[PDB]
């Protein structure tokens, strides 16, 4: 089972400097020469940077040529993409990705397994954490129909947050929806999910918001309200 | 540098038929082409190398085709979760790899009418100082669809947001959020508050509605 973990993506000043790691695991390291492929907010897909299986060669895009190493540690299996006055055009998500046939330039050009990825944001906008509020199921009609509830998460930076419900185990009819960037500058997202009628006062519902970049972890707990 | 087009940028097909995906190059790039799958929020996964190869673990009903400058992307029996980005690829020129900027395929599915919710602000959020005042339309296709808020029976404009999921990879509907925003003191000034929803699968429009302090 052949694992790329790419880390260390955040928000960063324009100008500043991030370095990212890929942690590699399920094959030869040293067999493969690596990759670095990035995707904006919403664009496609753009190559980076490449490093031999060796690592004695190196390349990078002429959007990136000066400002990006790309090094490699087979010792301990990691890739690092170290980036050096970032602007704003660099705010991506960053994947890692392992060429496909081991070689050289003959049987290179392809990716055949990648990283999920690390999201890079150069802006000089502060962090702020979300809140939560909830989204209480009402008159919930029929007692045997559907209900819906979700929780309202508002007014945070940068992206991303993720929400789950009761800890993973809800995960049927739950629909996140995509942040949206409001008049403020700040992000805010809906989470909701379709539920039994009849579950309504039997089975408790948490939904669990998480912000990484602003180290705020906040369970929810959603119920109808009085009258 | 090699543009390579992926023109139309989108396509609607319908479950069970064949989809074809086009990809030209702007000089012949030989049989040096790659296939990517993209689904919603996760990593492409190669589909085609050498323009005709399956990747490992790759069913046959994906097919890819052609050489030099003209290529094709045939995806067979269409699944509602084949919904994705297609993105080609050549590296004939190593290592100036370059990208088509994708084609995005929409699964054709029935029309579905919209489950319409309204949700109240919390009052935590009230004490604050903001009211948000969320409708919900949950799974409906096709993505097409009208949401009107009615604040005393009088059209809101300029006020409000809308979200949409991306296609569902196993009912292929789509969900939409509106969110109205009003201030706690222009929230209490008024009483009705109604999500008015107009969809092809509805005969005549929809409301869900709420009364502020009831």
């Amino acid at each position: 089972e052949v694992q790329l973990l790419e880390s260390g993506g955040g928000l960063v000043q324009p100008g500043g400097s991030l370095r990212l790691s890929c942690a590699v695991s399920g094959f030869t390291f040293s067999k493969y020469a690596m990759n670095w492929v990035r995707q904006a907010p919403g664009k496609g897909l753009e190559w980076v940077s490449h490093i031999s299986g060796s690592g004695i060669s190196t390349y990078y895009a002429d959007s990136v040529k000066g400002r990006f190493t790309i090094s490699r540690d087979t010792s301990k299996n990691m890739l690092y993409l170290q980036m050096n006055s970032l602007r704003a055009e660099d705010t991506a998500i960053y994947y890692c990705a392992k060429d496909a046939i081991s070689g050289q330039i003959w049987l290179q050009g392809t990716f055949d397994y990648w990283g999920q990825g690390t999201l890079v944001t150069v802006s000089s906008a502060s962090t702020k954490g979300p809140s939560v509020f909830p989204l209480a199921p009402s008159s919930k009609s029929t007692s045997g129909g559907t209900a819906a509830l979700g929780c309202l998460v508002k007014d945070y930076f940068p992206e991303p947050v993720t929400v789950s419900w009761n800890s993973g185990a809800l995960t049927s009819g739950v629909h996140t929806f995509p942040a949206v960037l409001q008049s403020s500058g700040l992000y805010s997202l809906s989470s909701v999910v379709t539920v039994p009628s009849s579950s309504l006062g039997t089975q408790t519902y948490i939904c669990n918001v998480n912000h990484k970049p602003s180290n705020t972890k906040v369970d929810k707990k959603v119920e109808p309200k009085s009258c | 540098e090699i543009v390579m087009t992926q023109s139309p940028a989108t396509l609607s097909v319908s479950p069970g038929e064949r989809a074809t995906l086009s990809c030209r190059a702007s000089q012949s790039v030989s049989s040096n082409l790659a296939w990517y799958q993209q689904k919603p929020g996760q990593a492409p996964r190669l589909l085609i190398y050498g323009a005709s190869t399956r990747a490992t673990g790759i069913p046959p009903r994906f097919s890819g085709s052609g050489s030099g400058t003209e290529f094709s992307l045939t995806i067979s029996s269409l699944q509602s979760e084949d919904f994705a980005v297609y993105y080609c690829q050549q590296y004939n020129n190593w290592p100036a790899i370059t990208f088509g900027q994708g084609t995005r395929l929409e699964i054709k599915r029935t029309v579905a009418a919209p489950s319409v919710f309204i949700f109240p602000p919390s009052d935590e959020q009230l004490k604050s100082g903001t009211a948000s005042v969320v409708c919900l339309l949950n799974n409906f296709y096709p993505r097409e669809a009208k949401v009107q808020w009615k604040v005393d029976n009088a059209l809101q404009s300029g006020n409000s947001q809308e979200s949409v999921t991306e296609q569902d990879s196993k009912d292929s509907t789509y969900s939409l959020s509106s969110t109205l925003t009003l201030s706690k003191a222009d929230y209490e000034k008024h009483k009705v508050y109604a999500c008015e929803v107009t969809h092809q699968g509805l005969s005549s429009p929809v409301t869900k509605s709420f009364n502020r302090g009831e």
